[PDB]
């Protein structure tokens, strides 16, 4: 589960919280 | 493997002045994380996500940077900050740390006082000297051991040295004079 | 209030196996990961690896795999770290922390208390112990004891059980080339108060269960 514990995959998840 | 070369490793600063310490990487990372570890204690997290303080971190601290440029700055330094500030990244695996920068307090220039103990192993003592650099030279009958230095004392920000000259009982009774010579920083001469 | 209860200090033989613990309290480990960090003495931190408590997502540093084995008990809420083929380089202090990934801002929020590990073959060596006109300086006389030839660390040294608080300097121990440890602990007294007020160094070595009270008398 890299997409949740890595740095660069945070700005991506920040866009899921503003588009849900 | 993205590693963190941290600098300045050894530094000194008094209270009131600003302190800035960097932690550059071998490859571009997106965030830097700071951890402070006091002696004989677990590292307390300081700054996360490049420039976000933790719960108990004073607002005088702050981070900044981008890519490999990453640092930590203090608005005005206080006293309870003298420790190591390891950095860390979370952009690539394996996760690597920096070697940490040791933070010391800038005390007034002061030479130590020499003292010698005789075995009834000769023990020499240095007390309350700043800075921490010192040179110890044993001289048994004018002829040229393990050193031990304490941390920066919480009361006066001074260090203390202990050189332990080990010698067998057969060679201890063969000589006569047992001296301990020290060359300090502010003192322009040696002692014995 | 969140805590991580680790294990106690260890002393293993060169090449044997040893396992550490980390009982996490105040939260469920299944809601996060668990990371172990090795810190060589007087050096920096080294990331060992991690384990997902719920299922198999265990990662290690590729330079640390094979040597490290991180397990977990979901019902016990305790993370374990097993090591094998202990060598002199492995002699270090090991910590325990967690990381909630993106939802916890990645940073290691809560750490354990840290566990010290030592590797050698000369085990259970009791400590050996040891004021003149050349020990005084301007109305202040220096005196102390020499705790030598003990293993393993540490050796608590107190003076008169609370007396002579100021001016005490218990130096950190040095690793002699003989294999045993040896430190010093001095204390400063007045001009002629060294012979008047009785001073004694209380050296207690908990591993070997060696409590030694040495009296320092002037020359």
């Amino acid at each position: 589960k890299d997409l949740l514990e890595l740095d660069k995959w945070a700005s991506l998840w920040n866009w899921f919280d503003i588009t849900n | 493997q993205i590693v963190l070369t941290q600098s300045p490793a050894v530094m000194s600063a008094s209270p009131g002045e600003r302190v800035t310490m960097t932690c550059s990487a071998s490859s571009s990372v997106s965030y830097m994380y700071w951890y402070q570890q006091k002696p004989r204690s677990s590292p307390k997290p300081w700054i996360y996500l490049t420039s976000n303080l933790a719960s108990g971190v004073p607002a005088r601290f702050s981070g900044s940077g981008s890519g490999t440029s990453y640092s930590l700055t203090i608005s005005s330094m206080e006293a309870e900050d003298a420790a190591t500030y390891y950095c860390q990244q979370w952009s690539s695996i394996p996760l690597t740390f920096g070697a940490g920068t040791k933070l010391e307090l800038k005390r007034t220039v002061a030479a130590p006082s020499v003292f010698i103990f005789p075995p009834s192993s000769v023990v020499c003592l240095l007390n309350n000297f700043y800075p921490r650099e010192a040179k110890v030279q044993w001289k048994v009958d004018n002829a040229l051991s393990q050193e031990s230095v304490t941390e920066q004392d919480s009361k006066d920000s001074t260090y203390s040295l202990s050189s332990t000259l080990t010698l067998s009982k057969a060679d201890y009774e063969k000589h006569k004079v047992y001296a301990c010579e020290v060359t300090h920083q502010g003192l322009s001469s040696p002692v014995t | 209030e969140v805590q991580l209860q680790q294990s106690g200090a260890e002393l293993v033989k060169p090449g044997a196996s040893v396992k550490l613990s980390c009982t996490a309290s105040g939260f469920n480990i299944k809601d996060t990961y668990m990371h172990w960090v090795k810190q060589r003495p007087e050096q920096g931190l080294e990331w060992i690896g991690r384990i997902d408590p719920a299922n198999g997502n265990t990662k290690y540093d590729p330079k640390f795999q094979g040597k490290a084995t991180i397990t977990a008990d979901t019902s016990s809420n305790t993370a374990y770290l097993q090591l094998s083929s202990l060598t002199s380089e492995d002699t270090a202090v090991y910590f325990c922390t967690r990381s909630r990934g993106y939802f916890g801002n990645y940073y290691f929020d809560y750490w354990g208390q840290g566990t010290t590990l030592t590797v050698s073959s000369a085990s259970t060596k009791g400590p050996s112990v040891f004021p003149s006109s050349k020990s005084t300086s301007g109305g202040t006389a220096a005196l102390g004891c020499l705790v030598k030839d003990y293993f393993p660390e540490p050796v608590t040294v107190s003076w008169n059980s609370g007396a002579l608080t100021s001016g005490v300097h218990t130096f950190p121990a040095v690793l002699q080339s003989s294999g045993l440890y040896s430190l010093s602990s001095v204390v400063t007294v007045p001009s002629s108060s060294l012979g008047t007020q009785t001073y004694i160094c209380n050296v207690n070595h908990k591993p070997s269960n060696t409590k030694v009270d040495k009296r320092v008398e002037p020359k």
